[PDB]
């Protein structure tokens, strides 16, 4: 199962 | 822009037996950027229908794509695969040898 | 036995040909197990391995929101990176994410991953510690500079520790029957004539799993790495993995030369000759 936040560079 | 060659392999899933079905597969690994271009040949005629993997990469983060078709390898038929890449000015073609 | 899951996912740009695709696809070990393409048809995460197939509609349903917000995370990642390196908007640009942990038999994280790469080249990187970037460029700095002041690597380092590990667990559990089992590979030495003077031995390892073997030749018990052709280990389609390597070896001197073959499903290594 994925890591679930959106993180933007 | 980087640019890395594909190495590319095209070999069956077993050893060759001629009159026995079997899967012939164009490995190509190694290539950066990700756009590349795969035909399997039969007596240097594409296959139709071919099918490949989704898009993955290794460690050092160069492409790798398996496409690969069932074939019913013989004494007389010829095997290839044909890639198209950037850093290819023609498209290569990799002949399948059955003791490779 | 110690394993992995691992997640990948890149992103490829395509200007004037809509937007950048992404494709993303998850591995315990060498075994895919799930996948997402935006150029489907209808974009769901799908199975890839039938002890995935239990998992129920929730998980489906939330693993499939988190890829198609991963897409548009990317799609603004891209936007942003062209500016940090001065590019045009006319060119195609890649974008590569991997994530997941290594785990021993006791399931404890040995090491967790989060890192990623622009254009092919290493971008930013979680390091070892969990609690640190690597940054490989001065524009990957202006990341890593956010990303401090979000606490990213908290946030990863929570999930790398606990929830990766624990999936993985789950998923050893249901998918005991391949997952932990290893395959050994089937060897033989093949002879392969040049000319009068030489012919090529080359040493087979077939139907094999995990990927991750070491094929060698010696000639009278000195490691011969420099002559050694070795291919790249390639999938056959079946699950498993063949990889070759091959000598020139000068007429007669067949006996002197020795294949070397470890891998995990063997007991010991082994040792072979080429048999006329």
């Amino acid at each position: 199962g994925r890591f679930a936040a959106a993180i933007a560079k | 822009m980087i640019q890395r060659t594909p190495k590319i392999q095209v070999y069956s899933r077993h050893p060759a037996e001629n009159g026995k079905s079997n899967f012939l597969n164009c490995y190509v690994s190694g290539f950066h950027p990700s756009d590349i271009e795969v035909d399997l040949l039969k007596n240097g005629e594409r296959i139709e229908k071919v099918e490949h993997s989704d898009l993955s990469f290794s460690k050092d983060w160069s492409f790798y794509l398996l496409y690969y078709t069932e074939f019913t390898p013989t004494e007389k038929d010829e095997y290839a695969c044909r890639v198209n890449h950037v850093t290819l000015s023609q498209p290569k073609i990799v002949k399948w040898d059955r003791d490779m | 036995g110690s394993h992995s899951m691992r997640y990948f996912h890149t992103s490829v740009s395509r200007p004037g040909r809509g937007e950048p695709r992404f494709i993303t696809v998850g591995y315990v070990d060498d075994t895919l197990f799930v996948r997402f393409d935006s150029d489907a048809a209808s974009p769901r995460e799908e199975p890839r391995a039938p002890w995935i197939e239990q998992e129920g509609p929730e998980y489906w349903d939330r693993e499939t929101q988190i890829c198609k917000a991963k897409a548009q995370t990317d799609r603004e990642d891209l936007r942003t990176l062209l500016r940090y390196y001065n590019q045009s908007e006319a060119g195609s640009h890649t974008l590569q994410n991997m994530y997941g942990c290594d785990v021993g038999p006791d399931g404890r994280l040995l090491r967790g991953y989060h890192q990623h790469a622009y254009d092919g080249k290493d971008y930013i990187a979680l390091n070892e510690d969990l609690s640190s970037w690597t940054a490989a460029d001065t524009a990957a700095q202006i990341t890593q500079r956010k990303w401090e002041a979000a606490r990213v690597a908290e946030q990863l380092r929570a999930y790398l520790e606990g929830e990766c590990v624990e999936w993985l667990r789950r998923y050893l559990e249901n998918g005991k029957e391949t997952l932990q089992r290893a395959d050994p590979p089937k060897t033989h030495v093949t002879h392969h004539p040049i000319s009068d003077h030489e012919a090529t031995l080359r040493c087979w390892a077939l139907g094999f799993y995990p990927a991750e073997i070491t094929l060698t030749w010696q000639r009278d018990g000195e490691d011969q790495t420099q002559d050694t052709e070795l291919v790249e280990t390639r999938p056959a389609g079946d699950r498993t993995f063949q990889k070759w390597a091959a000598v020139v070896v000068p007429s007669g001197e067949e006996q002197r030369y020795t294949c070397h073959v470890q891998h995990e499903g063997l007991p010991k290594p082994l040792t072979l000759r080429w048999e006329p």
